[PDB]
């Protein structure tokens, strides 16, 4: 997964 | 009470200087088309304060609208609220003070969704989005934070209404709290917001392109 | 462990905005002249974490060596650093992973002086001084961070040494706990500290105007 | 008193 955050960028899948 | 959230998760007249944070209209709409996300803080698995009320692609971007509904959570914000001197110097007139409220609004003024590349995982509330015009709009009304975006059309609204008052499962007779974490992780997640460069021009040019200036507890 | 904080209460180079700022090294050594002053966080009575244990007018400016003692901030400080991204990246090298000093390091970056117009009531922890030049440097070693600090000269660090060396009250065997608030009041000062505008380039120029630049944990 | 903070500027004496 990608965020549209600063600190934590990508989230396991 | 629980508190409403609206903003956009990413906009269609947006370019992001990171080309993995592209979202474009074919995609959100098929995605959109592929049972309620939840919502989070700051994309931990243990701070869920809720879920995702509703989701629409507008003229100008993904659109959603969240809700805040942990006892434990908004307790947290509750005795946090009491301790802050920008809560206390109140919100522009005419509104009401409201001390989580604006606690949230300054707190977690970004929206930041989480996707693939089922398609979308889930939205975090944060201090700033990554992708620009993610600004998170508080307030105890969903109808009333809908209606702080002058840009949304009635048509839009409309799409969103249908959501936010569809009936949960008439069978469980009680409403969860989600929320796993504690006022220590809150007070972590802190320290990496005010190391964000430039947090508050990003804020600021959020909010004029949204047309948030129209009455609002953004603290921004 | 305690952990002691290093900086600058004021500097006699720097010349504030705002007039009722000015404090003049005339000023400062006759209110020098005239039992340790409480070290809080962000001028909250109920959040005295320990004491000033120095105090030196040198070449630039009224320098000061606090110690940071309460277990309560400190476990709360503890808790809260291991749910940071920011302390979870770590520390320059050569320099050993410290979760507690890293936090405080980029939580309370800042020192804020209370004093008069007896002479100075206390010191507070802050995001950012609002007098220029009074950046928060943390660390275990009082001597080490006195260190960090360049233009010190051997002069004034002996004045310094002398005073955190200096043996308190041989009569009561323990060592008290000021500590009289919570993790909320701390997260309640947190959405403060993200509203000061430029927050970052008023501690980047902090930073290089004490010649900071020498490894340390400051985050900015 | 008055402080050197952004938030608290003044303190009762």
């Amino acid at each position: 997964f990608i965020t549209g955050h600063y600190w934590v960028r990508f989230l396991p899948c | 009470t629980p508190v409403y959230v609206g903003g956009f998760l990413a906009r269609y007249d947006q370019s992001p200087d990171e080309a993995e944070l592209l979202l474009p209209r074919d995609v959100v709409e098929h995605w959109l088309h592929a049972v309620a996300l939840p919502l989070n803080i700051n994309h931990d698995d243990t701070a869920v304060v809720g879920h995702v009320a509703a989701m629409q692609s507008v003229r100008d971007g993904l659109f959603c609208l969240g809700c805040v509904t942990s006892p434990r959570f908004l307790e947290i914000v509750r005795r946090a609220s009491e301790k802050s001197e920008l809560v206390s110097r109140g919100p522009v007139s005419p509104l009401q003070p409201d001390k989580v409220v604006e606690f949230l609004s300054g707190s977690y003024a970004g929206l930041s969704l989480s996707s693939r590349r089922t398609p979308f995982k889930h939205v975090a509330l944060c201090s700033v989005g990554r992708r620009r015009g993610t600004l998170a709009v508080y307030g105890r009304d969903p109808e009333w934070v809908t209606q702080r975006f002058p840009d949304l059309t009635a048509a839009d609204r409309d799409g969103l209404r249908a959501q936010w008052q569809r009936c949960g499962s008439t069978a469980v007779d009680a409403s969860g709290d989600p929320f796993r974490s504690d006022s220590y992780g809150l007070l972590g997640n802190s320290v990496d917001a005010l190391y964000i460069r430039e947090r508050l021009p990003k804020l600021r040019y959020d909010k004029q392109l949204v047309g948030v200036t129209e009455e609002s507890y953004v603290k921004a």
